[PDB]
RNA sequence: AAACUCCAGUUGACACAAAAUAGACUACGAAAGUGGCUUUAACAUAUCUGAACACACAAUAGCUAAGACCCAAACUGGGAUUAGAUACCCCACUAUGCUUAGCCCUAAACCUCAACAGUUAAAUCAACAAAACUGCUCGCCAGAACACUACGAGCCACAGCUUAAAACUCAAAGGACCUGGCGGUGCUUCAUAUCCCUCUAGAGGAGCCUGUUCUGUAAUCGAUAAACCCCGAUCAACCUCACCACCUCUUGCUCAGCCUAUAUACCGCCAUCUUCAGCAAACCCUGAUGAAGGCUACAAAGUAAGCGCAAGUACCCACGUAAAGACGUUAGGUCAAGGUGUAGCCCAUGAGGUGGCAAGAAAUGGGCUACAUUUUCUACCCCAGAAAACUACGAUAGCCCUUAUGAAACUUAAGGGUCGAAGGUGGAUUUAGC
RNA sequence: UUUAAGAACGUGUUUAUUU
């Protein structure tokens, strides 16, 4: 919203946002369906899925948007240019292009089974295809040709030292 | 402009509307201001020519998708059907084809209008007795 | 730029009256005169005393009817009489209007040595000609 | 303007 | 905004107030036209304001309130016109009708009149129009006339034409009068600057002119002034045939001559042919000269001159 | 002006209206019909339909007037015409039999010819080129040279060289000289023609 | 201008210099670079990448030696321009540009876009530019400046090249854009008393009137490029009056007062662009939802209240002149019209009385009257008579006297007498008028 | 392709009924 007086700019932006609403899909109504990693212009956003109770550990703006959407638990790291307008335009972009468990099953005609450490080896079926279930399995891949992120690999190997990560903060 | 008269007549015959003239900005997105706050926008738009006079998509194709209005369009080999809901690939230049499209849409609409009057008359007649 | 008796344009939220919305170059074309007497006519006299009486009356009535006047006064002189015509609001109680009519009519008769009469016309709210 | 000269 | 119900209540107050106003003035409420209302409102509420649109007025609500378009959709919400979503259903329905009559002609095969102006076309259509829109519609109408239009077409085109009152630039002849003796003459008046002259021109004379009871050559010593008196009669070849007796007042030396020249010429138009009167008009002998002294302005030395300007 | 653009200038010509309809051309006939509809200005006091009216002498009189005193300017004009007339009669009676056939006594014919012998064919215009001014020869229009002849004649007489000599006697003397292609006014015209010939090469500086 | 004038023009003879057109072609070479003709020799590698530990090349300029010399030409000289001109313009001439044998090894050496292989689909994609990417490899860069620097080392290089830091200092530097302004910025169309040319009368010279600046005085204030300067003042002998000196009063004409400071705190009333036509609420859309932007009528995203212009109205109309003229610009003018925020005085920064200054060495603005013959005086109000250069034209100046107003006049005004000055139509420059 | 044409001190210009 733009205007000369600040009270007039709040109205234009507020009344015009309800006409450009998105719908964000949520996994169990508390987090996203999968890890997201995109780049809107120069701003990188790498969101991760987390279980219940993890809370929101992300940029303060993302904390304020997520509460509006209804996402209680998720981690996000912003890199590149911290521009509030590219950060916001990219957040809504990746949260709308995320594939749910039902679309995935229908796409490949296979069962989507959830494996949890708390529930042991019990296979939990979260989604199944509505159409004909395929009889052949996916070809097991010896080594996957997937691009990795040095930041995540460096943390899993106990090498990312930082006196600012995993700090005790207030509830979000 | 070659088929502006033909289309305006068909809309009048089938009790429908037509807009063959220069499309002023905001007829759909800013309608309440142009017409009035209690105006009712179309429920279906039919494009007999999806291009304007400069060989570019008509602005209503994008403005209709903004207002959540389904569109029917006659797309030729130099048109964009990405935002057209029900596209019909066919010639949109020769007069022998435009007369057909108008004759088909004028008939399908006239039938449905008369088909509901028969369904209602039966329901009303059956309801009383 | 000229400033006399002009209400400057604003965003559009300011209400003005008919007399307050026209500038001095309309005083005999679209407005009249708020005072009517013979002092300023050719060959007449005592135009200076009639002006001091007018200036005092507009202030006496502004402070005697505080927050009640909807528009400027209209003073009229027919010979010895002096007729004050005012447009007032309806917030005040009629009991208090009749008190002030008799108090002002009397006080002004003994001050200016002339029979004075006051005519009120109540309106619900200040009339608005347009919004500037 | 340039300062005045003595 | 003013609704139809509001207008209907204003029609009832005017009708009742029209019967009161006739009871005040002592007239017959039945035969009380709108001309009598305007005369009674100017007596009861006398206002000398120079603007006539700012004076008290008691007219019919159909002439006070501006015409407004009717509602264009019903309860269900469907508009009543098929060209509604254009925003100019009235302007385009007209262009659609005219262009439909131009197709029929192809198949089976002004002095007083002026094309409707833009502001007068908006009232007919009750629609706001641009300039270029007005020109497009006028081009179709003209194209309609060139073709062999039928009788029904002419009636249509005449709805968008307005008659014009053509003025006549023909001098008005004065009535020839007769005196006690029986001599024919004609009287007229002239005006130059502040000079005002009344001239009496006799039909038959020996070329004698008397200004204020004095012979012309004595009253106008300057030759230029006498040349002016000679111009009207010389132009029509009537020198030494009429006797003039005029009286001029005000003005100066040369303004009194020009004022007399004009009066003599106007009065001389009764004893000449129409073709000659037209020639006098095309020569500038029957036209009052509007050139008068211009006023001085404050902050100036004269009417147009300015004070000396100093850049520094 | 207090006249509107619709108003047209009047035609004081008296022999124009008398023209028969048979002589009127298709274009001229149309013109006459048009004027009936148009509005016409009021004829000014300067010009009448007289037979002695001379527009050239009326303009020269206006160029001598000072402060709106037309009575005095016209007085000086007629005195000059009378002085030129008397000087020729005195030179006509004292002339020989065959010398009286080449002596013009009409003052008007002398006034028009004297001014025509003073009209310059070409003039000069200061054209700014390279931070300098140049006197570039230029063809003068028909009006310009008619105005210059009058202005030079009036300026010479108004000169201070003449001491206690009245204008009618000064102007009359110049008109005779100019009529004979003599005097300073003619020299002024020749000087202009000599400065244009020396600056002939500068003609290319002109663009129009 | 200088220079040349054993110069110029026609014709003929005549190069160790430079290579029109073709070329609207886009080829050769590692790059540099290569465009007149002929001939000889001749343009690496059957995978790719790869040497800043080496080798061989490398425009122009420049160094060394020996030659050639049409033309061009740093340097230099002369001419001109300029406040100066060690430059831009003109002339002349040299190193140098060419050949031969060696050296020097630099460039915006930039197509600022590495080599090989491969792709056009997905998120195409900050912006601009020449669309966005994958695999592999080498080289290179890590805030600006210090720094194409110092030291060290190497080199036929000795005022050189290559490699290349540090201390102190800063909180920015930088790249690409939006809007506006400006341009001794282009094209096109124009200005109407306006830009030039072109018309008419004036100012700048003299005297006088009047204002201002300086100077002066114990002795106001304010305006003071356009947009001050007969401006606040449609007006100062006392009064007015706020100034100076002296004297005097203290709850004071006022439920006090202050013409004390601040117009850069304001209301109020105005100047100015305006001799303009735009300002803009509320919505919509575009730009990937950036600062911002929003038009084409055979129409492509604009709809627009309101203000202004316009329209109406006043004066003698339809003309013209007045009036009107928005938002903003110059912290423009006014606290001394009045009112007023903030600050300050209260035996004084307040109040009253008497008297008094308001001048001119000097410069300048505006205006009046003149320098005369289209004039001067008289009569007349336009058919006259006289005057006309040291007793002419020419002071509204000076001096003297009288009168008017007033309590008060060398002082203000009027008149008379006396006086008869400068001035001989005015330099650069400059105002107004359809 | 078309004369010349220099200069302008330092700071300061945006938020919650009689009787
Ligand atoms: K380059
Ligand atoms: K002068
Ligand atoms: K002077
Ligand atoms: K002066
Ligand atoms: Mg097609
Ligand atoms: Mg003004
Ligand atoms: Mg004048
Ligand atoms: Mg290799
Ligand atoms: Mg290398
Ligand atoms: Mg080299
Ligand atoms: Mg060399
Ligand atoms: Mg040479
Ligand atoms: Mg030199
Ligand atoms: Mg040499
Ligand atoms: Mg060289
Ligand atoms: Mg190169
Ligand atoms: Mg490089
Ligand atoms: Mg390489
Ligand atoms: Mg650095
Ligand atoms: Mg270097
Ligand atoms: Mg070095
Ligand atoms: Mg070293
Ligand atoms: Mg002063
Ligand atoms: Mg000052
Ligand atoms: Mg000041
Ligand atoms: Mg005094
Ligand atoms: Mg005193
Ligand atoms: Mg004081
Ligand atoms: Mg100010
Ligand atoms: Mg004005
Ligand atoms: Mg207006
Ligand atoms: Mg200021
Ligand atoms: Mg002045
Ligand atoms: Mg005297
Ligand atoms: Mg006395
Ligand atoms: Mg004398
Ligand atoms: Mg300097
Ligand atoms: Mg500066």
């Amino acid at each position: 919203g733009k205007a000369t007086d600040r009270m007039d700019a709040f109205r234009k932006a507020k009344n015009r946002a309800v006409h450009h609403l998105h719908y964000i899909e949520r996994y169990e109504d508390h987090t996203i369906f999968h890890d997201i990693s995109l780049r809107f212009k120069r701003t990188h956003i790498k969101m991760k899925k987390q279980p219940k109770g993890y809370g929101l550990r992300c940029h303060r703006a993302i904390i304020t948007i997520c509460r509006l959407i209804g996402i209680k638990d998720m981690y996000a790291k912003v890199s590149g240019s911290i521009n509030m307008l590219s950060l916001t335009q990219g957040l809504f972009r990746g949260l709308s292009r995320q594939e749910t468990h039902q679309q995935l099953a229908d796409k490949k005609g296979l069962h989507v089974v959830e494996i949890r450490e708390e529930c042991g080896p019990l296979p939990i079926v979260v989604a199944s295809p509505r159409g004909p279930l395929r009889k052949d399995p996916e070809p097991e891949d010896e080594v996957p040709d997937v691009k990795l992120d040095w930041e995540d690999v460096k943390t899993a190997q106990g090498m990312k030292r930082s006196v600012w990560s995993n700090l005790k903060r207030a509830a979000t | 402009r070659q088929f502006s008269y033909l289309i305006e007549n068909m809309a009048r015959d089938c009790g429908e509307y037509a807009h063959t003239r220069y499309f002023r900005g905001g007829m759909l997105t800013n309608a309440r201001l142009l017409f009035g706050p209690t105006v009712r926008l179309p429920d279906l738009i039919i494009f007999l020519h999806t291009l304007n006079n400069i060989f570019e998509p008509h602005v209503a194709v994008r403005d209709a998708a903004k207002m959540n209005i389904p569109t029917v369009g006659i797309v030729d080999t130099n048109c964009n059907p990405c935002l057209i809901t029900y596209p019909v690939p066919g010639n949109d230049d020769s007069p022998l084809a435009v007369h057909l499209y108008c004759r088909l849409f004028q008939t399908a609409i006239t039938r449905a209008k008369e088909k509901r009057q028969q369904v209602e008359a039966l329901y009303r007649l059956q309801g009383q007795k | 730029k000229n400033r006399a008796a002009r209400v400057r344009v604003s965003k559009g939220d300011k209400p003005v009256t008919y007399e307050e919305a026209h500038a001095p170059h309309y005083i005999a074309h679209r407005k009249g005169w708020l005072s009517l007497h013979t002092g300023n006519l050719d060959g007449e006299d005592h135009a200076a005393e009639r002006t001091v009486e007018d200036v005092f009356l507009r202030k006496f009535m502004w402070g005697t009817f505080p927050g009640c006047l909807a528009d400027q006064l209209v003073l009229k002189r027919r010979g010895n009489q002096l007729e004050i015509c005012a447009v007032v609001l309806r917030q005040l109680s009629p009991h208090k209007y009749y008190f002030l009519v008799g108090y002002s009519e009397t006080l002004l008769s003994y001050f200016y040595k002339c029979p004075v009469r006051l005519h009120l016309q109540t309106v619900p709210s200040k009339v608005v000609y347009k919004y500037l | 303007s340039e300062p005045l000269r003595k | 905004t003013y609704t139809e119900d509001f207008i209907k209540k204003q029609i009832e107050e005017f009708n009742i107030g029209k019967r009161h106003l006739a009871n005040m003035m002592g007239e017959d409420p039945e035969t009380f036209t709108q001309e009598d209302i305007d005369r009674a409102i100017a007596y009861l509420f006398p206002s000398g304001l120079f603007e006539k649109r700012a004076r008290p007025v008691m007219k019919h609500p159909e002439q006070i309130f501006p015409r407004q378009r009717a509602i264009q959709w019903g309860e269900d919400g469907r508009p009543f016109h098929y060209l509604f979503y254009t925003g100019k259903q009235s302007y385009y329905s007209l262009m659609h009708d005219v262009y439909g009559m131009l197709l029929n002609l192809e198949k089976h095969q002004v002095i007083g009149s002026r094309w409707l102006i833009k502001e007068e076309l908006e009232e007919m259509l009750v629609e706001k129009l641009s300039d270029l829109d007005y020109m497009q519609f006028i081009r179709l109408l003209e194209k309609l006339l060139t073709s062999q239009c039928g009788a029904a077409e002419e009636e249509f085109v005449q709805r968008f034409r307005r008659s014009v009152t053509l003025e006549s630039k023909k001098q008005l002849i004065e009535p020839v009068q007769y005196d006690e003796q029986g001599m024919a003459f004609s009287k007229s008046e002239g005006k130059r600057k502040t000079a005002k002259a009344e001239a009496i021109v006799y039909k038959h004379g020996s070329g004698r002119i008397k200004v204020n009871g004095i012979d012309y050559q004595l009253y106008f010593p300057i030759t230029q002034d006498r040349e002016q008196l000679m111009f009207p009669f010389h132009f029509v070849d009537r020198l030494g045939k009429h006797d003039v007796t005029c009286t001029v007042s005000g003005g100066g030396r040369s303004a009194q001559a020009g004022a007399i020249r004009l009066a003599m010429a106007k009065a001389l138009c009764s004893f000449v042919t129409e073709d000659e009167v037209e020639w006098m008009r095309q020569a500038g002998l029957l036209t009052t000269d509007p050139r008068v002294r211009e006023r001085k302005k404050p902050g100036q030395e004269g009417a147009r001159r300015k004070f000396t300007w100093k850049k520094r | 002006s207090r006249y509107s653009p619709e108003f047209k200038d009047p035609l004081i010509d008296k022999e124009y209206y008398r023209k028969p309809v048979e002589e009127l051309t298709e274009e001229e006939k149309y013109v006459r019909e048009l004027k009936k509809t148009q509005l016409i200005k009021a004829a000014p006091a300067g010009k009448t339909s007289s037979v002695f009216e001379d527009p050239v002498i009326s303009k020269f009189t206006n160029m001598m007037m000072i402060g709106g005193n037309k009575v005095l300017a016209r007085s000086l004009m007629i005195q000059t015409l009378e002085a030129v007339k008397r000087k020729q009669f005195e030179k006509y009676h004292a002339a020989s039999a065959e010398e009286q056939a080449t002596i013009e006594r009409n003052p008007y014919t002398i006034f028009h010819q004297a001014l025509k012998n003073c009209e310059p064919m070409i003039g000069l215009v200061p054209i700014l080129k390279g931070g300098r001014f140049y006197q570039v020869p230029v063809p003068l229009p028909d009006r310009r040279r008619r105005f210059l002849a009058m202005k030079w004649m009036i300026t010479e007489c108004r000169d201070k060289k003449h001491q206690r000599t009245l204008m009618p006697e000064k102007l009359s003397h110049k008109l005779l000289e100019a009529f004979h292609n003599q005097g300073p006014v003619i020299k002024r015209k020749h000087d202009l023609h000599k400065m244009a010939e020396a600056n002939r090469a500068l003609a290319h500086y002109r663009w129009w």
